[PDB]
């Protein structure tokens, strides 16, 4: 709330703060951010169907599903793809084409797939999974870089046929990625909140941080309250 | 039957039936016990018709059988379970129960006796509702109480100066008086004191109380002071809580009554009572106490965070090669209220709480030693199921329900022995009475204090004596703490339980004991990176074990 996205020093010591834990509360200053940054960056895509882990590079052209696919990939990748033509263009700018297909004990392939990833590059992950937290403790290294979070879970299986819709679910979550980034953009560099703490649905968050911060300008005590829906009064 | 059965004709043994059974002892055999007598002669074929004295003498046995059942005037289809009986008279003993199934007695002060209150589910219908208590309970509640209160007033050695009732004290003024009732607040907003006779103020200003209590509204309050019928003030010099009485001489005045009665339980049409089998059963209690151990653990275990998990594991991990009698998990188990679900695109509230009780089942899975020796006990705590879905994580009603089936339905099936009870729950020992209780109690007697105009160890010691002289688990009125119109008998501590585990989170552990009574001050699982669990020996000895 306080300091926000866009933070700044006025030491006028920088060695001394970046080797140990730079102190806050005597040099603090937010400055504007009508612009947050030029984007131009790789992405992470990990994501998962209640076996269906799946994972997917921008950077890279090849797809490999945890246990007539290929050709039904193929397709629906290239009809979409006429579909969307329009918000392709638009927002190649920011994610950018065909790839190769897979369907593959196997279970600990995640951690190698990290590893894999955080030594070749430093790039944010976007996660889709009912199991959110479920997934962050059983991978360790997914702590070590910032993380997007786009959890839309309440997803379930037909019974029969599940490939053709599962087909459609990760085509289109993969080619509107660029809008929902597009859209976190926006509203983050609207509301002064790093990207990484914003969500498409969590539209309560910027009215509790504006209304929060407002009234920290004011005289008022917030009753400001965590992990309990009831306010704050002491007791 | 026996190895050669012969089948024999009912005319031939009718007489030898009726005569023992009609005009030594017992009465109206019914054809079904004849038929039983006749199968049990099968199998007392041996020289059957010409042997005097083994047939007689197992009818005899029979009747020795048959007359503590009931009263012993008919014989139905069991007489094959008499039989089964005889064959088989040729740790159990203890229970568990909840506030629900506690049995209802109620209180006459013209009478000085307890009156037994039949019970709406075993008469009644109750297929629609059977549980929703009458409009006149709530207003005979606080008058059971303050008679229980009276009585025990009265009874005490010191008293035998008389008190006064209120409504005597309108002519009478510029005298001394004694007098106890309801402390609490009247409508204008100042303070009163309630007796049925009638209500008065109180005066304040000079009023020295006896210390070691927490002076608290809607709890009874010795009154002394000079009455003034120049107002209506009442000016008080002191105040004292009445005082308590241990279990012995509380039993006796009832001779040995089958309240929490295992052995034997009353009803309606007579009253029942027993002390021939009670040094039994303590001489039984004194040896192989120590095998027989039951342990607890902290209160608000969480099952939702990894270290919680954690911690659990280890102590599973030591507890697998010893399981103990009992253990009794206490505490609410999710860290976050659950209530209605806003939002259909994250995991509803509900289904995440029946997933954190899925993993235990999994965890139970390496276990099996505890799972197989030792009986399961959970409590609910604050924020459970019911409770937070209205009360919102607040105080709320004190009889709370069990935890749902339809979300433990996985529980049961791993283990052999899984118990859920009420917040006030009741476990009856061979010769000992435990009752378990959590809630909050340091924190409602420091806020609502009483302001009189004028080293951790002597909070938890005025804790327990009000909470034992009051004699009741919720000294406070309706406001506060709303209770059930019927069910508030449970509350009462008027059996005063040998031992009373006092679940609070908000009180340091500790293992007093007074008047009698022994209690046990269980904290919160985890503190200050530590994990902490309490086990109790039945030899009036405790141990505090923890694990980091």
């Amino acid at each position: 709330m306080d300091l926000g996205a866009s933070v700044t020093f006025r030491s006028k010591a920088l060695g001394k703060g970046i080797q140990q834990g730079f102190e806050m509360k005597d040099l603090s200053m937010a400055e504007n951010e009508r612009y947050l940054s030029g984007f131009s960056m790789d992405i992470g895509y990990l994501l998962h169907f209640p076996e269906f882990f799946s994972l997917f590079k921008s950077w890279g052209d090849t797809i490999t599903i945890l246990v007539i696919n290929a050709s039904s990939l193929g397709q629906i990748y290239k009809q979409m793809f006429e579909k969307k033509k329009g918000k392709i263009e638009t927002y190649s700018y920011l994610v950018d084409i065909n790839f190769e297909f897979v369907y593959f004990k196997l279970y600990r392939r995640l951690s190698q797939e990290t590893t894999k990833l955080k030594e070749e590059r430093g790039f944010l992950l976007l996660l889709q999974s009912p199991f959110i937290t479920k997934l962050l403790g059983t991978i360790r290294l997914l702590n070590q870089m910032p993380i997007v979070k786009l959890s839309l879970n309440e997803v379930l299986l037909p019974q029969l046929n599940w490939q053709p819709t599962l087909l459609k679910k990760l085509v289109n979550h993969v080619l509107s990625s660029g809008s929902w980034i597009s859209h976190l953009i926006k509203l983050s560099q609207y509301s002064n909140i790093p990207i990484c703490n914003l969500r498409l649905d969590s539209m309560d968050y910027i009215i509790d941080v504006l209304y929060a911060r407002k009234l920290k300008k004011e005289n008022i005590v917030l009753w400001w309250n965590e992990k309990a829906p009831l306010p704050d009064h002491g007791g | 039957g026996n190895v050669l059965p012969v089948k024999i004709q009912p005319p031939l043994l009718r007489p030898l039936a009726y005569r023992v059974l009609s005009r030594k002892y017992g009465l109206s055999i019914k054809s079904d016990g004849l038929s039983a007598l006749a199968e049990f002669v099968g199998t007392n074929i041996g020289a059957n018709w010409r042997q005097g004295p083994a047939t007689i003498k197992f009818l005899e046995q029979f009747a020795a059988v048959w007359k503590q059942q009931e009263r012993g005037l008919f014989i139905d289809q069991s007489g094959v379970k008499e039989v089964i009986q005889e064959m088989k008279e040729r740790r159990d003993y203890f229970k568990v129960i909840n506030a629900s199934q506690q049995q209802r007695f109620s209180y006459n002060p013209h009478k000085m006796q307890f009156i037994f209150v039949p019970n709406k589910k075993q008469n009644g219908l109750g297929g629609i509702a059977g549980f929703l208590p009458d409009i006149e309970d709530k207003v005979q509640m606080f008058l059971t109480r303050y008679y229980l209160t009276n009585d025990r007033v009265m009874r005490n050695e010191n008293f035998q100066m008389s008190i006064t009732p209120i409504k005597n004290l309108l002519g009478r003024d510029a005298q001394n008086f004694l007098l106890l009732g309801l402390l609490n607040k009247n409508f204008k907003g100042n303070w009163s004191l309630e007796d049925p006779s009638g209500s008065v103020e109180i005066d304040i200003s000079q009023t020295i109380p006896t210390q070691g209590h927490y002076y608290v509204p809607g709890c009874m309050v010795l009154v002394e002071g000079i009455y003034y019928s120049v107002g209506n003030k009442f000016h008080v010099t002191s105040m004292t809580l009445p005082p308590g009485e241990r279990r012995e001489i509380t039993l006796e005045t009832i001779g040995n009554l089958d309240l929490l009665g295992i052995h034997g339980i009353s009803n309606n049409n007579f009253i029942a009572r027993l002390d021939k089998d009670l040094k039994i059963r303590l001489h039984l209690l004194e040896k192989e106490l120590t095998d027989h151990k039951f342990v607890i653990l902290g209160a608000n275990l969480f099952l939702d965070d990894l270290k919680i998990m954690t911690a659990l594991s280890k102590i599973l991990q030591k507890l697998n090669d010893d399981p103990p009698t009992l253990l009794i998990w206490q505490g609410s188990f999710t860290s976050v209220p659950v209530f209605a679900s806003m939002s259909s695109r994250n995991i509803s509230s509900s289904t995440q709480f029946k997933n954190n009780f899925d993993a235990l089942a999994t965890l139970l899975s390496r276990f099996d030693n505890l799972t197989e020796n030792t009986t399961m006990i959970f409590i609910p705590g604050p924020n459970d199921l019911w409770g937070s879905m209205v009360s919102l994580g607040a105080s709320g009603t004190l009889p709370q329900d069990p935890i749902p089936s339809a979300f433990t339905k996985k529980i049961n099936k791993v283990c052999k022995n899984v118990v859920w009870s009420s917040n006030p729950t009741r476990i009856a020992y061979l010769s000992q009475e435990i009752v378990i209780f959590r809630d909050d109690l340091s924190g409602r007697f420091k806020r609502h204090r009483l302001e009189f105009p004028f080293q951790k160890v002597q909070e938890t010691r005025k804790l327990v004596k009000t909470i034992l002289d009051q004699g009741h688990l919720s000294p406070f009125l309706d406001s506060l703490r709303p209770i059930s119109w019927d069910l508030d008998h449970t509350l009462t501590l008027c059996p005063i339980p040998s031992t009373m585990v006092l679940c609070d989170t908000t009180s340091a552990q500790f293992d007093l004991t007074y008047n009698g009574c022994k209690v046990i001050n269980p904290g919160s699982f985890i503190h200050n990176r530590r994990a902490r669990y309490m086990e109790y020996v039945p030899s009036s000895k405790k141990t505090i074990q923890e694990e980091i």
